[PDB]
């Protein structure tokens, strides 16, 4: 390509069109580009259509773009990973009509305040949702209805106070959950359901310890060896698992997993 | 490196 760098792995096509100042999707690329790369260009509204020509695309990185608008006409269907993180999205592209393929979505470090009802209704594939660093208090119900596959799913570092009860209903292959550093005061009894979880990351939340927090604190008890701390720079194999991270609020660091609730429910006497 | 590259362990 005249711009950007085209690197040929036997079968594997990867095109790097980083950082070249592009304000719109270069014509001349591979019809067999298998992976695209369009990180900090400018590229406010971008159009998904405008890569159906090219038949073997897998994984799209918008990252870093200035994006504001991403439309949504035609079909991708083999578009498995799309990254639009570190963006201006103020509201969340709905795909599901789009990218039915899709495993991977990250929109971490937008501008995103809140998900609408539906949001992800006809990703069925997904796998993996990151929405680090936005700004969102809660979610919609129903919001994972529609996709029951889903293996990791990062919430960190948003400003979340309530989170719905049936949030994780129904996911019976989720291993990550990240809910670091929000806001969160509590859980809804059952929240967690019945099935393994083996990484929860629960610490810099101002958990309430009332005779609401019984929930929790049991199953922060079943479950301590899962609970970590969010480090950043490292493999996640690196990190601490600490059930004592998760602390009561207006406390010195009193650990949930440690709640008496001594007189629960609380009655006259 | 990224939060998604940390969770595969590619960092
Ligand atoms: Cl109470």
């Amino acid at each position: 390509h005249p711009i950007c760098e085209v690197s040929k792995v036997a079968s594997h096509l990867e095109v790097n069109c980083d950082k070249r100042q592009l304000t719109a999707l270069p014509p001349d690329l591979p019809k067999d580009t298998t992976i695209l790369h369009l990180s900090e260009n400018l590229l406010y509204t971008f159009s998904l259509a405008t890569l159906m020509p090219y038949t073997r695309l897998t994984q799209l990185n918008l990252d870093r773009c200035e994006l504001t608008k991403l439309q949504v006409d035609g079909t991708l269907p083999v578009l498995g990973t799309l990254d639009l993180s570190h963006n201006q999205l103020q509201s969340l592209p709905l795909l599901g009509q789009t990218l039915p393929a899709l495993t991977v979505l990250d929109v971490s470090f937008n501008r995103l305040t809140s998900l609408p009802l539906g949001a992800l209704r006809g990703l069925g594939e997904l796998q993996e949702l990151y929405l680090k660093g936005n700004e969102l208090k809660t979610l919609p119900p129903g919001l994972l209805t529609p996709t029951p596959k889903l293996e990791k799913l990062s919430l960190a570092n948003n400003q979340l106070t309530e989170l719905p009860a049936g949030l994780l209903n129904g996911l019976e292959n989720l291993d990550t959950l990240l809910l670091q550093e929000n806001s969160l005061y509590t859980i809804p009894k059952g929240f967690f359901g019945s099935h393994l979880l083996p990484f929860a990351f629960l610490h810099g939340n101002p958990w309430l310890c009332n005779c609401e927090i019984l929930y929790f604190r049991r199953w922060l008890q079943d479950n301590a060896e899962n609970v970590y701390v969010w480090k950043q720079g490292v493999d996640v194999k690196a990190m601490t698992s600490n059930v004592a991270s998760v602390q009561c609020d207006n406390s010195d660091k009193f650990p949930v997993y440690k709640y008496p609730g001594k007189g629960c429910p609380l009655v006259p006497r | 490196c990224t939060e998604r590259m940390a969770l595969h362990n590619l960092c």
